[PDB]
């Protein structure tokens, strides 16, 4: 039957699906990068990722209210990730903040591509996750 | 002396004999008198007891003590066929079968909260439209800002949604044509849920329907909100104690310890704490006078769920008495010819006092919280800018 | 069982307790008793075993063991089980048009974005032709054909639903 | 205060008494004495604000007493009144009596008091911006 | 159950087992009746119905 | 960082009331929450207004009058009575059917007396 | 010409969306005078079950 969970699901589908295609164009970003540009993928990363953030900051806020406790602890390990990144390490930046002015010298460039893969890998089984639950809560 | 039983009649002062009196056991010693052939002499006993073995002195008072001593032929009463008087004296059949049943307040219009005015829809839909909400204007936020045509940033869209979904229109809509479906799809969401709003709360105004909290002794055994208490002594206070069914001993170990002490001393004290405690007191006691109280003025109580357990009223005689055998086929033929329902349905129903629109104007109390949010959203917009002129 | 709820049956209370403690658990029983009577032991009238008997069901009855044993038969071998406001099963397809749309829209601003980044009369010459003649051929067909209104009269039965049609038909502007 | 009903001319106060909608207006009693105190708040820092110009914000903030103590009447009022509707509603409904309650002139006049520091708050923000724009 | 046959004027199931000597008793869901008290003798109620 | 001074600020909330609001409409955080609820203080008050008001024409077309004795019999709000003597009061004491029998149980136990004692004192109390 | 056509599409939208605020608060007013039998004079009185 239809719930407010099971809605709390079906929202997460839809917006797990701008996460993922956030991080195929963040692939794409880095690799165009090393062929070629600094400024450009300085402005053109800067304004894709605190988008990134609240919405799986909202999911945060929704499996809260949805009494989700296994779906709120499954986007801990993502969320504490990524209040780290923000509060402590957006290298000093100032315009955002955080694939900002601070590209080649090269070791960051390694840290963003195996975090590139990484957001990949965890949205595709959040993706997965969220169907799956949406079909756990219906049919029960 | 007992009602609907025993009643001295209005002008008892002017009558003799066995007419000073009314009732349904009246009405019965009657119907036994034509259907055994005699004649007989209404009589109410001394005491006032109906009838228990004294734990010292070994002797019946009441009117089982008539019955045993001599000083009586018949006792037409509401007497209880039990145990130790049957060993002494010799019941009928059951002419009334009744049981432990419970009185509680009768429900009224229930005054409402601060958030009544949510009630037209379910909590689980204002959870779903407020998750909503924030779902269409991140949406709106995707679609503006990448693929664009924006004017629609992440606060613009948060507004564009409020005044949507509030149906206040816009400043600005949406260009593109992502955007409109996101606006229009909105659209129609809203439409469905404020004329489901308006219908469901014009159903409710238009019917009253009043429901009861409790239907069951275990409805009461599952709660601590309504205290269930029955009288200090009697059979209603032996029940509980020795009872070890599921349920009423989880009612026991309630009324046992409970402060204030639920057991009542009076039938008329535990009827007047049901009528004065607003739907907070639930009194235990027999179903006939359960029955009969809901008939009389006022109209306070009400009679819920089934009788707790079974047991019966019967017309006792002396052990070894000629009576003994043509008053128990004459109660079976007073159950059969249905006189007994009658007789019932004369002094409960015909003769009772309770029997058996206008749609008012809405009063504050029932939209005040919306008042309380609104002050309150008042107040709290006057932070933010507080807070803007500081930070600006 | 088989009326939806438009017929009711009077029998005695312990088998419509029984009943409705019986798997399906489609009955339930409603009111209070219509009469009185009751279930007595009985004895061949001259019998030197119908007092102790009368005063063994009177104890029975006051130490709860024939309360005992009818939630032992009646409801411990039991197959069964023992808001007013508008709930989200009535409103969830409103919820599905929404989720559905605003995924429809995300899908658009793809193959808007795909087409912005990439990037006469003969188009709309091609396109009012066709339009033109299948809008001639659909009414064309469709006021020339029968089979506009598929019509029933037939009457029910209260056996299992039993249907006789008697006056099934379809029709058009033309025939019937 | 009672009269022609057992006519006792003793004014009885409400805490030497013990009806439960007499401690119902028990709660709606602060908010004309929140409303009260900011209306004398509001009014000492107005004059402060006639007679030393030369700090201006003393005329802005005497506005916003001036305000929040009209929004203090207003839940005091809603308090008030729907403290008499929820209990005029808890009693035996009787067809063979009568109910009757009424406000009075002193309802009225803190119902007026309402438009008049609202007044005096914009009258006081409007007077700020003619200091400021000085 | 029992119920007497109004031309034989003889009892039919367990009444009539009690009346014409085979039963010495008979616990059944038996309903106390007129017509039964005056031929058998029946125990106060084990329930009500 | 005007628009909203106080006669524009009476206007805004007058059509946001009547839900006819074009004008300009608020920008700042600040601006949008006394907007918001004030949306939503008129989205519940204009429909309690519709629902209250189909609560009572809907209950005014549900009022049957009276046009029978069954219609008497069964409503006991509206109180009846006969004449204390004669004919009409004999006839619902003798009566064995339904609804008379219904009639004369309400009318023989009835405070105060329903019985009159002139016609012209029946038609008065009507 | 153009506020003929937005003309009469206004005035059919006030129609047809108070019809379905009508008509669904007509459903769920007698989904809510619904009375289940719960006596005897319940079925005496409601001769359709
Ligand atoms: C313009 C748009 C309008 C904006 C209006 C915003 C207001 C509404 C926003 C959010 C809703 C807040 C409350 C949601 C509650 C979740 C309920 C749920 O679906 O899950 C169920 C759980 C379990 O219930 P229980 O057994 O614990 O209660 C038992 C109750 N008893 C004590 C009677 C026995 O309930 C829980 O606690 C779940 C765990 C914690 C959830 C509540 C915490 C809220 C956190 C963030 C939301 C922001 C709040 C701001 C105000
Ligand atoms: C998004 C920005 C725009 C919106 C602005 C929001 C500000 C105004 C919102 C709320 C403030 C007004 C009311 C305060 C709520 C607590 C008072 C209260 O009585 O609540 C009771 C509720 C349950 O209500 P009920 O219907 O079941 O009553 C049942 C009554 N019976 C038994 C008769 C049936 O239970 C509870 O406490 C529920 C938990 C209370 C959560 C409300 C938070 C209040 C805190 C601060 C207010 C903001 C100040 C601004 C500066
Ligand atoms: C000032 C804001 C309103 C304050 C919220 C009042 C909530 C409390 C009110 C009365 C107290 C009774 C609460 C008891 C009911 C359920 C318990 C609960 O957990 O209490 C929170 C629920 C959450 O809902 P649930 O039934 O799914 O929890 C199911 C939880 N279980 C399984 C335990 C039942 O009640 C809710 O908060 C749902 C209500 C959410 C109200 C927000 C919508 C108002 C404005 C809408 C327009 C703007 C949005 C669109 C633009
Ligand atoms: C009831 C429980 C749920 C409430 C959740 C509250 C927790 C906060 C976390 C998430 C809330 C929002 C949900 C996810 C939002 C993702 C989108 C986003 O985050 O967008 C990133 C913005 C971009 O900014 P932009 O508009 O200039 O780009 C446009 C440039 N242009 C202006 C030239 C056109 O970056 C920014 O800093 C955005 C600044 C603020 C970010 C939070 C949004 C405000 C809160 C919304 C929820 C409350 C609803 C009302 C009750
Ligand atoms: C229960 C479910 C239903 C209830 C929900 C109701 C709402 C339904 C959801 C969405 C409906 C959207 C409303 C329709 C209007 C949107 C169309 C539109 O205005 O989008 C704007 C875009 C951009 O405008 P532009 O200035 O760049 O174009 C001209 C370029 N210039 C000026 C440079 C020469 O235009 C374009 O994409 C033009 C291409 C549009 C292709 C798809 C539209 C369908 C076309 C024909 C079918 C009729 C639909 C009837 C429904
Ligand atoms: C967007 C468009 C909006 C514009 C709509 C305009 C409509 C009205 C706007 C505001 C009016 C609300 C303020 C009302 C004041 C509270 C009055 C109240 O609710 O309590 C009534 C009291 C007491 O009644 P009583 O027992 O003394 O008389 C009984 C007479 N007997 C014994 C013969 C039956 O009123 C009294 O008479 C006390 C003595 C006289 C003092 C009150 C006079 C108020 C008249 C005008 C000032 C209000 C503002 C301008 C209008
Ligand atoms: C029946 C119950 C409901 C009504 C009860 C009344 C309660 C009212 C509460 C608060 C409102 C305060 C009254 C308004 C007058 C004070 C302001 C004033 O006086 O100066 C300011 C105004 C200039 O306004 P603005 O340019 O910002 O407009 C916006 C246009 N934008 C944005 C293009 C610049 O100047 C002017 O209009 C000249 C003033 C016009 C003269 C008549 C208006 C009333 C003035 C004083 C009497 C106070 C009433 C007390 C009762
Ligand atoms: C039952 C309860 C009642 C139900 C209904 C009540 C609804 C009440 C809610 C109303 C708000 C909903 C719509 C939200 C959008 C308003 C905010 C906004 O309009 O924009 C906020 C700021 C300032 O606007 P602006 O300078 O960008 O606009 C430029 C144009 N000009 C220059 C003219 C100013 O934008 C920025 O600076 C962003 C910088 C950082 C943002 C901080 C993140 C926190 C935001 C939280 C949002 C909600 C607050 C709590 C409520
Ligand atoms: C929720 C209660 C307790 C207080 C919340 C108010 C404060 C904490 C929040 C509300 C959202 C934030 C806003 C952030 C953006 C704008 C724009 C800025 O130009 C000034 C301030 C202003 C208008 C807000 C200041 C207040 C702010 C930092
Ligand atoms: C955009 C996508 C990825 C998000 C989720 C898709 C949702 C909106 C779609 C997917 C297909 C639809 C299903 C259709 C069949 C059933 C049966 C119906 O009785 C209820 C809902 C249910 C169980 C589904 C609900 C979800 C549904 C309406
Ligand atoms: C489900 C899918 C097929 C429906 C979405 C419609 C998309 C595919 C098509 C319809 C044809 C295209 C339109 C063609 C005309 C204009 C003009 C052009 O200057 C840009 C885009 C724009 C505004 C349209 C954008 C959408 C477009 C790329
Ligand atoms: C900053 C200001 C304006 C907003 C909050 C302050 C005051 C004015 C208001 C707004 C809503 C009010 C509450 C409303 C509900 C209850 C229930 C009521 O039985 C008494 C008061 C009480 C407990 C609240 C008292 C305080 C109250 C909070
Ligand atoms: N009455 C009223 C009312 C007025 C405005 C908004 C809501 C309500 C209201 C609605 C409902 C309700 C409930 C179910 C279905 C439809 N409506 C209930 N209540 C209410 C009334 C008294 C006590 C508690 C709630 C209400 O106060
Ligand atoms: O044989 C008995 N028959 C009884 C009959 C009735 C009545 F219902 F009025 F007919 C009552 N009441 C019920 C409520 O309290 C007031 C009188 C008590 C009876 N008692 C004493 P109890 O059962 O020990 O409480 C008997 O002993
Ligand atoms: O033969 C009779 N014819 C009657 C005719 C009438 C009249 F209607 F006036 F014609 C009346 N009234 C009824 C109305 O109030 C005025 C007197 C009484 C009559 N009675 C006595 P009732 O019938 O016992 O009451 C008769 O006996
Ligand atoms: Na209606």
């Amino acid at each position: 039957a239809f719930t407010f969970a099971a809605f709390c699901y079906m929202l997460t589908l839809v917006l797990c699906a701008s996460l993922i295609f956030f991080v195929i164009w963040h692939i794409i970003a880095f690799d165009e990068l090393r062929t070629d540009n600094i400024e450009r993928i300085c402005c053109l990363l800067r304004k894709l990722v605190v988008p990134e953030y609240s919405i799986h900051g909202l999911f945060c806020l929704m499996f809260l209210c949805a009494a989700e406790w296994v779906t709120l602890g499954l986007n801990i390990p993502l969320l504490f990730y990524h209040l780290w990144r923000y509060f402590h390490r957006p290298a000093d930046g100032s315009e955002v903040m955080y694939d900002a002015v601070s590209i080649m010298n090269a070791d960051i460039l390694n840290y963003c591509q195996k975090e590139s893969w990484c957001k990949l890998a965890f949205y595709l089984l959040s993706f997965f996750y969220y169907l799956y639950s949406m079909v756990y809560t219906l049919v029960s | 002396l007992e009602s609907p039983y025993v009643m001295m009649k209005k002008n008892h002062e002017m009558l003799e004999g066995n007419e000073r009196y009314e009732g349904y056991c009246v009405d019965l010693a009657a119907e036994i008198a034509k259907h055994c052939g005699f004649k007989y002499k209404l009589t109410i006993v001394g005491d006032g007891k109906y009838g228990a073995r004294d734990a010292d002195t070994k002797i019946w008072n009441g009117m089982v003590g008539e019955l045993v001593y001599g000083k009586a032929d018949i006792a037409i009463a509401p007497l209880t066929i039990t145990l130790v008087r049957e060993e002494v004296i010799d019941f009928s059949k059951p002419f009334m079968s009744l049981g432990i049943s419970i009185m509680i307040k009768k429900p009224q219009k229930s005054k409402p909260g601060v958030f009544s005015f949510l009630d037209p829809l379910a909590y689980e839909i204002w959870m779903c439209i407020v998750f909503a909400y924030i779902g269409v204007s991140v949406v709106l936020f995707l679609v503006s800002r990448f693929s664009p045509y924006n004017e629609f940033g992440i606060f613009n869209s948060l507004w564009f949604s409020l005044g949507a979904f509030m149906q206040q229109g816009c400043d600005i809509s949406p260009r593109s044509l992502s955007g409109r479906i996101v606006g229009g799809v909105w659209w129609f969401f809203t439409l469905i849920i404020i004329s489901s709003y308006t219908a469901n709360l014009a159903a409710f105004l238009t019917v009253e329907r009043m429901v009861s909290p409790i239907e069951s002794a275990e409805d009461l055994s599952k709660q601590t909100e309504i205290a269930y208490g029955t009288l200090d002594s009697g059979s209603t206070k032996e029940f509980f104690r020795r009872s070890k069914i599921a349920v009423f001993d989880k009612m026991w170990t309630y009324m046992r310890s409970a402060e204030p002490s639920v057991f009542v001393r009076t039938t008329a004290e535990g009827v007047a704490r049901v009528r004065k405690s607003k739907g907070k007191y639930a009194y235990l006691l027999e179903s006939t006078m359960n029955e009969y109280i809901e008939q009389r003025k006022p109209c306070d109580t009400m009679k819920v769920g089934g009788n707790l357990d079974s047991k019966g009223y019967g017309i006792a005689t002396p052990k070894g008495s000629s009576l003994g055998t043509p008053v128990n086929l004459a109660v079976l033929k007073l159950s059969e010819q249905g006189v007994l329902d009658k007789l019932k349905n004369k002094w409960w129903y015909d003769k009772g006092e309770c029997g058996a629109e206008k749609t008012s104007a809405l009063s504050l109390s029932n939209v005040a919280g919306v008042f309380y949010i609104l002050v309150g959203g008042l107040g709290l917009a006057m932070l933010v800018a507080l807070i803007e002129f500081c930070y600006k | 069982r088989k009326s939806k709820g438009k017929y009711a049956y009077l029998l005695e209370s312990t088998m419509n307790e029984y009943i409705e403690q019986r798997k399906p658990c489609d009955t339930m029983k409603v009111g209070g008793n219509l009469d009185s009577k009751g279930y007595g032991i009985a004895t061949p009238k001259g019998s030197s075993l119908g007092t102790p008997v009368n005063l063994a069901v009177l104890k029975l009855s006051e130490q709860g063991v024939l309360d005992k044993l009818k939630n032992k038969w009646w409801y411990d071998k039991g197959e069964c089980g023992a808001t007013s406001a508008l709930s989200l099963s009535n409103v969830a397809g409103v919820f599905y048009i929404l989720v559905g749309g605003l995924g429809l829209a995300m899908l658009v601003a793809l193959i808007e974005f795909c087409y912005k980044s990439r990037a006469g009369r003969k188009a709309l010459t091609l396109l009012s032709s066709v339009f033109a003649v299948c809008g001639l051929g659909l009414l064309g067909i469709a006021v020339s054909t029968d089979y506009w209104l598929y019509l029933e009269e037939g009457i029910i039965l209260p056996q299992n639903q039993s249907t006789e049609v008697k006056m099934s038909l379809h029709s058009g502007l033309w025939r019937v | 205060c009672f009269l022609a009903g057992e006519e006792r001319g003793r004014c009885f106060t409400i805490e030497y008494v013990m009806v439960n909608v007499l401690k119902m207006i028990r709660s709606a009693t602060p908010f004309p004495l929140v409303s009260l105190f900011f209306m004398f708040i509001g009014f000492i820092l107005s004059n402060i604000g006639h007679i030393r110009p030369h700090r201006t914000i003393l005329a802005f903030v005497s506005g916003i007493f001036f305000i929040l103590s009209g929004l203090s009447l207003v839940v005091g009022l809603v308090l008030y009144i729907s403290s008499i509707n929820d209990e005029m509603l808890n009693r035996t409904k009787d067809a063979e009596t009568y109910f009757n309650y009424k406000y009075g002139w002193s309802f009225a006049f803190a119902a007026i008091s309402f438009l008049l520091t609202e007044s005096a708050g914009v009258m006081s923000v409007y007077l700020f911006m003619k200091r400021y724009t000085a």
